[PDB]
Parts: structure tokens; sequence; C-alpha cells
């Protein structure tokens, strides 16, 4: 087909679609993986590690990222405010322009972390 | 400051980052479809010429979005490789292909006997043919490409 | 009259690779000898491993091999033409390809011609 | 039998535009103009007028075939000037030249009448 | 105007159920069609299943 | 019996001009008779041009059978014959 649509994104050829969408998504995924707050292990192990780290460091709120094995192309953001606070998981989508969290597009992982902290502060 | 050679990130390109080093430098052409994809978008090659006493070091860049933040980098561009696709030039210095191709050297690589795309014929770019079977002409084609590039380099009075 | 023009090939190589200037060649003598010797065995007019086929194939290219050896001598290559390596493999490949292209095509109605 | 109508030399069909302009991308700031139902009378006038402008670096025309009434003109100006503006300036300048020529001829004819 | 015949369709002497069943049989036969595979020429295109 | 094994094929490995012309004609006719096309067509519409495009990419699904004078023959695929 002369016109290709991937959600709201519109492309004109297979190579254009590939380069503009898939390469950017892969780069953002690598940036998320290379980020200091990433863990590719299983969700239960991520929850256990977060619980242990929060119990050991109950003076701060800890957030980590992990793979969304059920929904490919997504990420689970698990954050625990304190040992007494329940672990809350948020959904992050790997988009070509960045990461979509709470209907907000963040160009980089550090920008995503700053936005998450600002959202937590505002909701608090 | 090393000059820059720009390649098309298109998958149909006959010259990609995976096989650019063996082609432009070593003179041997390999099919890029069979070669594994290269993770690095920056590469460095060495050119030996009779016009220059010493070999010239050049930088090969596939995507200019993350490497052309400054306008002064465009002064180092000595060759542009395109696949005849308009969408390559969305983020370029001259978003119109024509002006880019009068202000820069454009090269299009096609197999011998294949028909040239219409947009390529409407642009000011050189056409370089690579035979599908015989491999001795790869050095000749590379020599033509480097002849054009060296003419541009000498015209720019580059220091090496 | 003989196939594939050698003079044209050599001057094309000289123009392509810029074989002017007093620069010294990097083409060793054994490469020249072995390259020409191997080229004189890849001019296939007849395919097959039969001994009689090999004898006919050797007979069919005697004059042309004499021409090639007369032109691509060691002294002439190093001094008169001043080819370098890359020009030398280019010349050998071009000679082989043009010779293959100059053969007669099965199905010619040569009697009427 | 196959002779075309003579009025086709100057009568323009409705679907055929009198003047089609297409850019020439091989060189910067160049256009190709196709005049329909015209010949050397307009073409040579325009060409020799434009050749004198300092900002016009290339101007030429050709009639592809005498049996077809059209010609194609190539124009290529400096960086500052758009070629179509140069063509308009040429047309206006020739019009003024013809106007003053007519006025002077009328004066002379009245004097010598 | 399709069933222009005046044939008495009394259930006592006419098997309406059989004719109806045959009618959905033939209508489902009409719904039945054919499909074939798609061929695309692209370096990164491969005719594979999801698991494949 | 009459067929010659692939290992002992001694004819030329190149597509002669007569074979090229006949292959192009047959493929063009078949395409004009609504045969499937094995290459992607950008904007081409002429059957002969599509056939030439197929031949350049070694995608023509035809076999050349070369008849030796004694009656034996060699079967060459158009995908394994070298074309200039």
């Amino acid at each position: 087909g002369r016109v290709l649509l991937v959600g709201k994104y519109r492309y004109h050829d297979l190579d254009e679609l590939l380069v503009e969408y898939v390469n950017n998504v892969a780069n953002k995924v690598e940036l998320m993986v290379s980020h200091d707050k990433f863990m590719s292990d299983s969700l239960d192990y991520v929850k256990e590690w977060l619980e242990r780290y929060s119990k050991a460091n109950g003076n701060r709120s800890h957030y980590i990222f992990t793979f969304n094995r059920k929904a490919p192309g997504w990420f689970f953001l698990l954050f625990k405010l304190n040992p007494t606070s329940e672990i809350k998981i948020w959904n992050v989508k790997a988009l070509p322009d960045g990461y979509l969290l709470a209907n907000n597009v963040y160009p980089d992982t550090n920008s995503l972390c700053n936005g998450f902290k600002t959202l937590m502060s505002s909701r608090r | 400051k090393e000059p820059i050679i720009v390649l098309s990130p298109a998958a149909s390109s006959l010259v990609r980052m995976s096989n650019v080093k063996e082609f432009l430098q070593e003179g041997k052409f390999l099919d890029p479809s069979k070669e594994p994809a290269s993770s690095s978008n920056l590469l460095a090659i060495q050119r030996k010429s009779s016009r220059f006493k010493t070999p010239i070091k050049l930088l090969v860049v596939d995507n200019v979005e993350k490497l052309f933040t400054k306008s002064e980098y465009w002064d180092r561009v000595v060759a542009i490789v395109t696949t005849g696709k308009d969408w390559q030039f969305k983020n370029y210095k001259y978003k119109d292909p024509q002006i880019l191709f009068q202000k820069f050297n454009g090269f299009y690589f096609k197999y011998k006997g294949d028909a040239v795309p219409a947009s390529v014929k409407s642009w000011n770019v050189k056409v370089l043919d690579i035979d599908r079977v015989e491999r001795f002409s790869d050095r000749q084609v590379v020599e033509q490409f480097w002849d054009t590039v060296e003419n541009t380099l000498v015209a720019k009075r580059y220091k090496s | 009259p003989l196939p594939v023009n050698l003079r044209r090939i050599i001057q094309n190589a000289q123009q392509i690779f810029h074989l002017d200037r007093a620069k010294a060649s990097d083409l060793t003598i054994p490469e020249i000898i072995h390259g020409v010797r191997d080229l004189c065995k890849k001019l296939f007019v007849l395919r097959g491993e039969n001994e009689l086929i090999k004898e006919a194939q050797q007979n069919a290219t005697s004059l042309f091999q004499c021409l090639v050896r007369a032109r691509l001598a060691t002294r002439r290559i190093l001094e008169e033409f001043r080819l370098n390596r890359d020009a030398f493999e280019w010349v050998l490949g071009t000679i082989e390809a043009q010779f293959q292209r100059s053969l007669v095509h099965p199905g010619e109605m040569v009697g009427v011609i | 039998m196959n002779a075309p109508d003579r009025f086709e030399l100057f009568i323009l069909p409705d679907d055929v535009p009198k003047l089609k302009i297409t850019p020439d991308s091989r060189v910067p700031n160049c256009i190709i103009i196709k005049f329909e139902r015209e010949d050397h009378t307009l073409a040579n006038l325009l060409r020799e007028e434009l050749a004198l402008y300092p900002d016009v670096t290339f101007v030429a025309y050709k009639v592809e075939h005498p049996l077809f009434a059209n010609f194609v003109m190539r124009l290529q100006t400096e960086e500052g000037t758009r070629p179509k503006q140069a063509l308009e300036r040429a047309c206006a300048s020739i019009i003024n030249k013809l106007k003053t020529l007519d006025h002077k001829f009328n004066e002379e004819w009245n004097i010598k009448n | 105007q399709v069933a222009g015949l005046n044939v008495n369709r009394n259930p006592k002497f006419w098997d309406i159920e059989s004719e109806n069943r045959d009618r959905q049989e033939e209508i489902d036969k009409q719904r039945e069609e054919s499909r074939e595979s798609r061929v695309i020429k692209h370096p990164f295109f491969h005719n594979m299943k999801s698991k494949e | 019996e009459l067929a010659i094994l692939k290992e002992e094929r001694t004819t030329t490995p190149y597509l002669t001009k007569y074979e090229r012309a006949r292959i192009l004609g047959t493929r063009a006719l078949q395409i004009s008779m609504n045969a499937p096309v094995l290459v992607d067509i950008e904007g081409e519409t002429d059957p002969l041009q599509i056939a030439m495009k197929e031949l350049s990419q070694r995608k023509i699904p035809l076999v050349i059978r070369r008849y030796l004078p004694d009656g034996s023959y060699e079967d060459w695929g158009c995908d394994e014959l070298i074309v200039d």
C-alpha cells in the first residue's frame, strides 16, 4: 500500500516506516535498559528486590523499571514510597519519540524519571 | 577535522554501514542483505591516493540527526549516498533534494542493468554500477567514486 | 584480426587508475608471471575434462595466447605500461570477460550469413 | 491525404497550454520553457534580448522539428534573480523598443509625406 | 416476487422444516468462498507464522 | 537416458542471445495472459519491461532445454544461467 499507518503515525513506504519507527523504538528500549534504574528480570523478582531495598532504605522512595512480558513494547514502572506503602506499578509505552507515562511523552529516561518524580510530588 | 560521508539508512541501499568499509576502502563489494546489521552509526575509513602523500582519514555517518547538531559539520560533508527516496531529507540542511545536490556530491549505487529510479534521473547525482557476478570492477567503481571525492577535497583546499 | 583489443584495455586501465607520474609500481614479478600464466588457461572455448577436449581447447587459442603473452610481458608491463597491482587484476579480469563475450552463440545460422 | 491543416500552425487547442514551464534540476536556478504554436520569430527575439542581460548566464532555444509548430527554451540566471522575472523583463523591454520604433517611424513618415 | 407458485405449504402435508433447513444449507454454501496466500517482495519480509 | 546429469553438463554457462530473446518473449506473453509476477513492480506496465526486470533479478521460472545433435539434451534453469 502507498500509505502505511501505525496508530496515529503515518508513513509512505516500508523503509520509511522501519527507519522512523522501529529503529527509534529500539534505541529508546536500549536507553531504558542502559538506564541505571532498569531490571530485566521477572516481575516477582523485581517486586522482591524493591521490597528489600525499600526496607533497607526506608528514608527514600525507590522506583525501578522492568520488562512488560505480557504486553510487548511496554515497560512496568514499579515504585514504593516507603516500606509501609504498597508497590504501585505504572505502564510505560516505548514510542519513537520517547516514553509514554500518564499520557505524557518524555524524550529520555532521565526526563521520564524527573516527570515521574514531579507527578508524585504534585499528586502528594 | 575529518570530512563526513553520509549514507542512506534505507534497507534497500547497496552500501550500508555493515559493508561500507570493505567496499570503499578495501575495494571488495559484499551483498549488504546477507551481512549482519551494524549497531554503530559512525565509522572511520582510510583512503590511499596518488594525489596525497599520506592516507586520508574520513568519517562515515549513517544518521545525521544525532551527529549534526552543529551547522559547521555540514562544511565537512564531501559525499551523499541516496536511494532515490525523498524522506531521507526531512532533517537535512536543505530539505529540498535539488539544492542539496547542487551544494553536495550525490552518489547513487545500482546493479548493472537495473533501471534508474525516476527521482534519481531528475537529480544532479552520479550513477555508479556494480556488476552482480564479476567482482574485479569493484575497484574501478570505487576509484571513480574516490576520484570525484578527491576532486572535491582538493577544491576545498583541505589540509592533511 | 583477433578478439578483444588489448591496446584499448591497457589504455583504459591507465586512464582509470591514473598510471601517470614517476611513482614506482608495487607489482612483484611472480605475480605478473603467475597471473598471465593462469589467464592463458581460463579462455574457455570448449567445456569439459576430456583429454581430446583439452587438446582442442588448447589448439583453438594458440594465436590469441601468443598475442596476450606478447603484450603482457614482464618488462613491458613494468616499464612500458607501468601498471600497478590493481590495474593488473583489472586487466586480467577484463581480458577474460571480453573473451567470453566474443564467442559464437549456439544457434547461429552461419551458412546463410 | 495526410497533410495537416494549415491553421494548426497558429491556432491553439483548448487543452494545450500556450506556455509550460518545468525546472531543470541539473544546474541551479534553471528552467525549461515550452512554447506552443510559436517559431523562430518570437524565439530569436527573446533569445537575443535575454543574452544581453548581465544576470542571465545561459539562454538557448531549439525547434525540435520543422513539421511541428513549437519550440523549447532553456534559461538560467544568477543566484539573485529568478528566471521568470528575467523573461518578463525581456518581454517588457522589447515591447518598449518596438513602441519607440513605431513612434519614430510615424514621425519620419509624416515629415517625408 | 420470488415464491410465485401457489403450492399449498400446509405443515400437515408439506415439510416446511426440511425446505427451510435446505435453504440455510444452500445459503451457507453461498456464503462459502475461497482465500489464498499473499506474496510480497522485500528483503525483510518472510512468510512465517507468529511463532515461526 | 537422453537427459544429461547436472554434474556432466558441458554446454556454455551463459544465456545466448537467442535464448534471451525467446525467454523474454515467452515471459512477456505469459504475463500478458495474467500469470503471477515474481518481482515487485514499481510503476511499470509493459509486459516486456516486467519480463526484463524479472530476468535481471534471476526470477524467471522457466527452464532452457538445449538439444545436442545426437538427441540428448541439457536442462538449464534461467536462474543459473549467467546473463550479461
